RNA sequence: UGUGGUGGCGAUAGCGAGAAGGAUACACCUGUUCCCAUGCCGAACACAGAAGUUAAGCUUCUUAGCGCCGAUUGUAGUGAAGGGUUUCCCUUUGUGAGAGUAGGACGUCGCCACGC
RNA sequence: GCGGUCGCCUCCUAAAAGGUAACGGAGGCGCCCAAAGGUUCCCUCAGAAUGGUUGGAAAUCAUUCGAAGAGUGUAAAGGCA
RNA sequence: UGAUGGAGGUAGAGCACUGUUUGGACUAGGGGCCCAUCGGGUUACCGAAUUCAGAUAAACUCCGAAUGCCAUUCAUUUAU
């Protein structure tokens, strides 16, 4: 209902190596009537409707009128580190 | 013949009334006999293919071939072109009556009556016999003077076993 | 005591024109060893797999279809 | 000076690599693993010392993974030949770990024979460790 | 049994020959189709790909019997069609073919009523 | 085994061509119609002996 | 509009699976005396024929199971500019792949002939 | 010094034009074919499954699947259905 | 310098091929030991045919970068 719905630019370039120390995580969604943006986020949302919700259940991606309702698909890391990166959104309609 | 007129008379339609076909063109018919004469013993001594060429041109009406090596193994002892078999292929009216002297003379001739051989099977109209010796009216003992025998491959377009069955059956084979 | 060390020579293949050059007659354009690239238009193949300029004109580029690439000449 | 895990050669020579950087390769099969957070050369008798001191913690089995094996060898000259003519004798085998790939796995037994073995793993090998599950997994099946 | 359909190696052996020269801008194609039955006849150029003048085995006017009878009649036919427009040089499709016949009937009376080969 | 070999006009008698030839698969001495450069025409030459 | 012949355009044209048709046409199909042919064989090749059939091929239509074409993201890598240990890692400015896809896709265009 | 090597041809090292050294890492050469050349026609492979008399896992056969898993005089790349 | 065009198999991915290799399923039948002295073949590797997930490479490739490189009756600036 409620989450980290922000927006992004064309080529953030390597500002994203600033990105990587002061804890953000960039995101990736593409769907169906909303062609293909990239999304902030932090891990401190996600990760809780992961333990509580579940790691496959769904997410409403909303802006402020009809839903967007996406999945993960992969998010595979670097090593040695324990922090998000590469969250590739995926939109499947009702 | 009389296999053919057994055709357009009587074989076909009661086949035709087993599978109901929509069209006379579905009528499964009978190509080819292919006859193979596999030696060995001829890369001991060029005179063993003397006398096979001669038996399978007084059985057939053709000299056969003399078929290549198509490998080179010495676990085999067979260089590439050696001169190891002899096929036979057969079309038209000598087929026909190929299957008569096969039904009228070979079958009554065999020692320990027991029937055909069923185990062909190979689901698509593929029944092969082997033939172990004699077997023949235009064939002597001062001839034939070694244990050579024969082989059948007749090959059909028909598609299970049992129209290749029912084929092979009207025209004769005397299964088990 | 090594039982290597010991050399080909350099034989010098590779493109020896670009696109879009003033060619005149004859001249090499591509010289391979191995069909790597089909001659087209005026451009016909050596004993050596090299490609010649027969017409005068300018060397372009194309493909044949998904596989392998073409040079032809067209004149003025 | 028994190898554990040897090879079928193609070539006795190989070069001397060139390590960087790599990531992510999770845990699949097993619960509980390692992982390289640094980058050298792990040899063949290490993994020895690496089943050991994984077994003899385990009671009646349990479940032992090892995914990281060796593949390329080194060389080494005499003592007291000079600098010179070809390459050494080819001895050992060698396979190269960067960061991150997760060394062994466990799983069927508790977390505390667990960690346990993979200290006991993890002291027996020259890179820094840490201890992983199936953590954060959306692919469970 | 499979039995191969005859024309996919008709067309086979054409692309074998065609990829030689076509050639047709001035000096266009002759083209030879058999069937069970009857014969057709093109002269294309390309890369428009137009016959300039055609003319069938029996659906025009016929001869006799569908042999080589026809096929003296359709090589009358094509150069008598042909040589209005003006072609000279024309270049023959063996199709996918040989010479025993329905084929070396059509290629003489090209060569008689004005066409060079 | 395999020697040089020059031919042999046989007419104007003047050593046109060299070629090579395995003496043990062919003994004998060759004839090929080749070109003579003096005559202007096609001439049957032979091995020299 | 159909049917046949014949052309380019990267399989987005394919494969597999399912259905219908014989006006004309194509093909199967009946033969071999004739031109021809078989390293044996009218299976092919070549020559003649109109008894039979949509059965197969061929043509039209359906299918995203297979193969193919696949945006935008991000991430790895890297030019230039820097900084600490120099095994190697990190930061600004420019440029970004492969895997993963949402999506597209069971063709498009040209000429001639015969019917319609 | 004792050993090894001295001309030519392929591949890697070679930093995606060309070039590039080391007693760096790997294999060959000092021929052969009178057709193993030229032209013109015709053809498509290795294997795998299933039956078949001597017949053996594997000779000769027959059917089906199969873009190559074959071959190309000789070493290796690059090509060629 | 900017624009435009192609030559190509480097960095990284690196599975499709060729090499090296980790665990599961399946039998086709090797199963030495069988019950045996007439059908059930009991255990094991289940190896090859497969079929899953998972690695990897200077002389592995289904793919593939920045940069330099070659050219243009191209534009600007400059002096060879
Ligand atoms: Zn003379």
């Amino acid at each position: 209902v409620q989450l980290e719905v922000k927006e992004r630019a064309i080529r953030p370039r390597s500002l994203r190596n600033q990105l990587r120390h002061e804890g953000k995580v960039p995101a990736i969604v593409y769907g169906y009537q909303i062609e293909s943006t990239p999304i902030y986020f932090e891990e401190k949302d996600l990760s809780k409707i992961l333990r509580e919700h579940g790691a496959n259940t769904v997410i409403k991606m909303t802006v402020d009128g009809k839903n967007i309702n996406t999945l993960m698909s992969k998010a595979q890391l670097d090593t040695f580190t324990g922090q998000m990166l590469h969250v590739e959104f995926l939109s499947v309609n009702m | 013949n009389r296999l053919k007129e057994k055709y357009i008379k009587e074989v076909t339609p009661s086949l035709v009334e087993k599978f109901n076909y929509s069209s006379v063109m579905q009528t499964p018919k009978v190509d080819k006999i292919v006859i193979n004469m596999g030696v060995g013993d001829a890369v001991s001594n060029a005179k063993n293919l003397d006398k096979a060429v001669e038996e399978l041109a007084l059985i057939t009406g053709q000299k056969p071939l003399i078929t290549k090596a198509k490998k080179s193994i010495a676990g085999f002892r067979l260089r590439e072109g050696m001169p190891i078999g002899a096929k036979v292929t057969l079309r038209g009216e000598r087929m026909y009556e190929f299957l008569d002297k096969l039904v009228t003379v070979s079958l009554p001739r065999v020692r320990d009556f027991h029937g055909v051989s069923k185990k062909a099977f190979d689901g698509r109209g593929n029944y092969t016999l082997g033939i172990k010796e004699l077997i023949f009216p235009e064939v002597d003992y001062d001839l034939v003077d070694k244990v050579r025998g024969m082989d059948i491959v007749i090959v059909t377009t028909a598609n299970t076993d049992e129209e290749s069955r029912e084929l092979l059956a009207q025209l004769g084979m005397p299964f088990q | 005591s090594t039982s290597n060390g010991r050399d080909s020579e350099s034989k010098r293949l590779g493109a020896k024109s670009a696109d879009g050059q003033t060619v005149t007659g004859g001249s090499i354009l591509y010289r391979q060893r191995g069909t790597k690239i089909y001659p087209g238009v005026n451009v016909g193949i050596g004993g050596d797999d090299t490609l010649f300029a027969k017409v005068d004109g300018v060397v372009r580029f194309e493909r044949k279809g998904r596989d392998k690439k073409q040079v032809s000449v067209y004149p003025v | 000076m028994l190898v554990p895990k040897r090879v079928k050669h193609r070539r006795e020579f190989r070069g001397k690599m060139r390590g960087e950087a790599k990531g992510g390769k999770e845990v699949a099969f097993g619960e509980w693993g390692l992982q390289a957070t640094e980058s050298h050369w792990i040899t063949n008798r290490q993994i020895e010392a690496a089943r050991i001191a994984m077994t003899r913690y385990m009671k009646r089995g349990g479940k032992v993974w090892i995914k990281i094996f060796p593949h390329k060898s080194y060389t080494s000259k005499a003592i007291g030949v000079r600098m010179g003519k070809g390459k050494g004798a080819p001895e050992g085998w060698v396979s190269p770990v960067k960061r991150g790939k997760i060394m062994f796995e466990i799983a069927g037994v508790p977390e505390e024979v667990a960690r346990e073995a993979l200290r006991l793993a993890s002291h027996k090998l020259p890179v820094k460790t840490k201890i992983v599950k199936r953590e954060e997994m959306g692919g469970e099946s | 049994i499979t039995k191969p359909d005859k024309n996919k190696t008709r067309q086979k052996r054409h692309r074998r020959v065609r990829n030689k020269i076509s050639g047709t801008a001035e000096c266009p194609r002759l083209n030879i189709f058999r069937s069970n039955k009857n014969i057709y006849a093109q002269v294309i150029d390309d890369v428009a790909g137009v016959t300039l003048a055609s003319a069938s085995a029996l659906d025009k006017e016929i001869s006799g019997g569908t042999k080589t009878e026809t096929a003296a009649a359709v090589g009358k036919l094509v150069a008598e069609r042909a040589a209005e427009k003006g072609i000279k040089k024309v270049v023959f499709d063996r199709g996918g073919y040989l010479y025993h016949g329905r084929v070396q009937a059509l290629a003489e009376a090209a060569r008689e009523n004005g066409l060079e080969f | 085994m395999r020697v040089n070999i020059t031919l042999e006009c046989t007419s104007c008698k003047e050593r046109n061509y060299l070629t090579n030839k395995n003496k043990r698969n062919n003994p004998d001495r060759l004839e090929k119609q080749k070109y003579c450069p003096r005559e202007r025409k096609v001439t049957l030459h032979r091995e020299t002996k």
